[PDB]
């Protein structure tokens, strides 16, 4: 059984970073080489694991988190980072054990008039916990008066759009990100690459 | 949450919405200037109207945060720039009257035509008809006709509009708590709250007049030398002690004496440095010009042009059906998009213009990290001064020989140096008294120091006294000769060209010292000097975040505008001019006139 990595990386549309999507991977053989072999991954930084010796160990579960951000925000998809993405949209823990994968998708997620399909959270009362998701559409109260559910003075809609256009600079062009989390709980292994679990035969 | 915290969140929401709406308007404006169609005019207007309406709404919302309760100066600068009322402080009736006066004067200026006598059909516009006359014609009567007809048929239409324009602009400026509309314009140099770097609006008047007193000796000898050469060409038209007739100065107003070079060239047997033939001999195209310009900024430590620059810019004329506005401009659409629009030809002038325009791009890329409201030059004269110093180094023989366009055997003697400096002074020095006198006249009109029945009387008394230029035809108060210039009838401040001129030689003198340049300042090339590039970049990245006095101090080490580097640049010519005028009268009498 091959792990459905094609469904995650080759998706027609990705999720907004504020509502980042997670696909749990379990009970399959993971051809990690197929990853690095198919798209030109502009960023491929692994934390706590080794990309050269990937498909040699096992894991209880593997989580694939995918979303879209601009180019200059890919640096926020890393442990101990700050910014609108790391604080309000997608936060990685300090002891992150996994890989962060990102590639430019200007040909897919940009249009001449502006692709307002992808959003991000601009305001929030507090920072996000690691792997926390906030999809609420509550009007952010910046002042000391209630907003009554509509935007106004010191009352802003919390989500903002990118409006990707193909003529933007590389720092403002869309980038599709895939975050691979590797979990190892007190359970037998379920996701292994080419490891010595051929013994199942 | 405090008021300052609410403003930081308000400016946070503004920056993200403005960058999107500003990009839509800039892209729609680009698609028109590169593809002049009717559909692109409407899309440019629709996108421009949405951007103008967004600013008017945000200006009202920004005025709900009192500046006195904000202590962070970087936040106060962005709120203050957004709270600027402008014409929105007048009544809806008076603002509608003001916008109608502005559109009519712009329409009269751009559509004003003059028809030659005895043919009501052979008519000429200012561009290109009358401008070709004032720039190439040597006939006294032909130039006199174009000079007088432009002011008696187009300028007289602007006289009643300009009187009501001053009234409404003064009401607008005084409602924004300014003395007058001239004091409103001088707010571009104002700095408050920064100890040791403050600058008042009235201080600009004193600094411009103080530095102009030091320019007088150089200009009087340039004026005297030009008068002597022109007197040999028109012996019966020019007095050896009088002012210069206004219609014999190289253009419609005498703003630049550049076209007087053919008649005033000191050594008219030594040719100019024109590497245009060399560029065609080496099969140079427009991409080669901008590539050489890119290598120039890289040699001093500046970044190369973005990939989107080479892909999105229009560095050549589209030609054939697709029409475009061929005026060279530098575009900062935002969000990493930087372009240059230019119908480049394989000439030396376009080679130097490419370095001038790419200098604007380097300025934009430097302060792109600043907040949206702080992405501009330190003041109105900074951006154009940065572009000027690039063509200064790129035009030197030292630079032209290092890139293979000028022959190494080509030697430079002091006769070609004087020819170059004289050509430079006709444009650079010749425009400083014109600029200061014009702007001082408008300052006094707005301040109320010149009555309506004495507008044209005071205008030409100041032309004779300050500029040393006399009108060829007497003009009563039905004329409006200042409005016959674009900037006056289109409501643009003019002192920016005076401050920019002194800024660029302060910049050049400072960067050339960092480049360890030896010899006269006019022969300097800052190429391959990363130290000079670092010193310039320390000001470019500031944008509007810091006072212009501090931004200027990062380059030149001084906090104020200085005229000494300008005089240091033209000193080899100034000593040569004084020797040429040893048997000539230096100065001018204001009572002589060609119609006396
Ligand atoms: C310019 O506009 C014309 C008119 O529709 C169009 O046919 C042409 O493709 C346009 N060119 C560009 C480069 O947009
Ligand atoms: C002013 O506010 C900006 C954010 O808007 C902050 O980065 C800067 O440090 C503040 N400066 C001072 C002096 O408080
Ligand atoms: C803007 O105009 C209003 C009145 O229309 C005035 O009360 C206010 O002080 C002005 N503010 C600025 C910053 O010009
Ligand atoms: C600028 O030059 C560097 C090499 O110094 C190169 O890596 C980079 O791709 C260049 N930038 C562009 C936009 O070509
Ligand atoms: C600058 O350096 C380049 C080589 O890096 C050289 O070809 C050129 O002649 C130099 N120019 C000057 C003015 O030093
Ligand atoms: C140029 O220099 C020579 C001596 O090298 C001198 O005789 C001549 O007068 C100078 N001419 C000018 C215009 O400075
Ligand atoms: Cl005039």
């Amino acid at each position: 059984n091959l792990c459905p990595f094609h469904e995650v990386f080759n998706a027609t549309r990705f999720a907004s970073v504020y509502a980042w999507n997670r696909k749990r991977i379990s009970n399959c053989v993971a051809d990690y080489s197929v990853l690095y072999n198919f798209a030109p991954f502009f960023a491929f930084k692994c934390y706590g694991v080794s990309p050269t010796k990937l498909n040699d160990l096992c894991f209880t579960n593997v989580y694939a988190d995918s979303f879209v951000i601009r180019g200059n925000e890919v640096s926020q998809i890393a442990p101990g980072q700050t910014g609108n993405i790391a604080d309000y949209n997608y936060k990685l823990p300090d002891d992150f054990t996994g890989c962060v994968i990102a590639w430019n998708s200007n040909k897919l997620d940009s249009k001449v008039s502006g692709n307002y399909n992808y959003l991000y959270r601009l305001f929030r009362k507090s920072k996000l916990k690691p792997f926390e998701r906030d999809i609420s559409t509550e009007i952010y109260q910046a002042g000391n008066k209630p907003c009554n559910g509509v935007a106004g003075f010191n009352c802003y809609f919390p989500l903002q759009s990118y409006g990707f256009r193909p003529t933007y600079g590389v720092g403002h062009q869309p980038y599709r990100v895939v975050v691979l989390s590797f979990e190892l709980l007190h359970a037998p292994a379920t996701v292994c690459g080419k490891k010595s679990l051929l013994n199942d035969i | 949450s405090t008021i300052e915290e609410q403003a930081k969140t308000f400016l946070d929401k503004f920056n993200h919405e403005a960058e999107d709406l500003f990009y839509q308007s800039s892209l729609a404006s680009w698609n028109y200037n590169t593809n002049i169609t009717e559909e692109n005019v409407q899309n440019m207007n629709n996108a421009g109207d949405k951007w103008s309406a967004f600013l008017k709404e945000q200006s009202t919302l920004a005025q709900m945060y009192p500046l006195q309760e904000i202590q962070n100066l970087t936040v106060k600068l962005q709120l203050q720039a957004l709270q600027q009322n402008g014409s929105s402080v007048l009544s809806e009736d008076k603002s509608k009257r003001l916008n109608t006066i502005l559109n009519t004067m712009s329409t009269i200026y751009s559509t004003g035509k003059v028809c030659n006598p005895d043919n009501p059909q052979e008519c000429l516009l200012l561009e290109p008809g009358l401008n070709e006359i004032m720039a190439n014609s040597l006939d006294y009567n032909e130039r006199l006709w174009a000079w007088e007809s432009w002011r008696s048929e187009v300028g007289k239409q602007l006289r009643p509009l300009y009187e009501e324009y001053v009234v409404l602009k003064n009401e607008m400026a005084r409602a924004n708590h300014y003395e007058d509309y001239g004091d409103y314009w001088r707010g571009d140099y104002e700095v408050n709250g920064v100890d040791g770097y403050d600058y008042s609006r009235g201080q600009l008047i004193e600094d411009v007049e103080h530095t102009f007193e030091e320019i007088k000796p150089l200009y009087e000898h340039l004026h005297a030398y030009v008068r002597a050469k022109l007197m040999n060409a028109y012996p019966s038209y020019i007095s050896p002690i009088g002012c210069l007739p206004a219609h014999l100065l190289g253009d419609m107003w005498g703003r630049f004496w550049t076209n007087l070079y053919s008649l005033t060239v000191p050594f008219g047997q030594k040719p100019n440095i024109d590497v245009t033939d060399a560029m065609v001999d080496q099969a140079w195209d427009a991409q080669r010009i901008f590539k050489e310009a890119e290598k120039f900024f890289v040699s001093v430590g500046l970044p190369n042009m973005t990939q989107g620059f080479w892909e999105n810019s229009m560095l050549t004329d589209p030609g054939n059906v697709q029409k475009a506005v061929c005026h060279p401009t530098a575009w900062d659409l935002g969000k990493g998009d930087f372009r240059i629009l230019m119908c480049t030809k394989v000439t030396m002038d376009d080679f130097l213009t490419a370095h001038h325009e790419m200098g604007h791009i380097q300025y934009d890329m430097a302060y792109a990290a600043q907040p949206f409201l702080l992405r501009n030059g330190a003041n109105e004269g900074f951006h154009e001064a940065v572009g000027e110093i690039m063509s200064l180094s790129a035009a030197t023989p030292k630079h032209l020989k290092s890139i293979g366009l000028l022959s190494p055997d080509f030697q430079e003697d002091n006769e070609t140096e004087i020819n170059f400096l004289l050509k430079q002074a006709l444009t650079i020095v010749g425009t400083l008294p014109f600029t200061y006198m014009l702007e001082k006249w408008r300052w006094m009109v707005f301040k109320g120091e010149i009555p309506k029945d004495q507008w044209m009387k005071k205008w030409w008394e100041m032309k004779r006294e300050i500029v040393g230029v006399v009108e060829p035809v007497p003009h009563d108060e039905t004329y409006c000769d200042p409005a016959s210039l674009f900037h006056v009838s289109n409501d643009y401040s003019f002192i920016r060209y005076y401050t920019r001129t002194l800024y660029q030689f302060q910049f050049q003198e400072a960067l050339c010292q960092a480049a360890k340049h030896e010899g006269p300042l006019h022969k300097c090339d800052i190429s391959n000097s990363t130290e000079a590039g670092q010193k310039l970049f320390n000001m470019l990245r500031l944008g509007k975040s810091e006072p212009w006095t501090l931004a200027l101090e990062n380059v030149v080490g001084a906090k104020n505008m200085n005229v000494r580097p300008l005089l240091n640049y033209f000193e080899p010519l100034f000593t040569w001019l004084k020797d040429q005028n040893k048997n000539s009268f230096v100065g001018w009498s204001t009572d002589w006139s060609p119609y006396a």
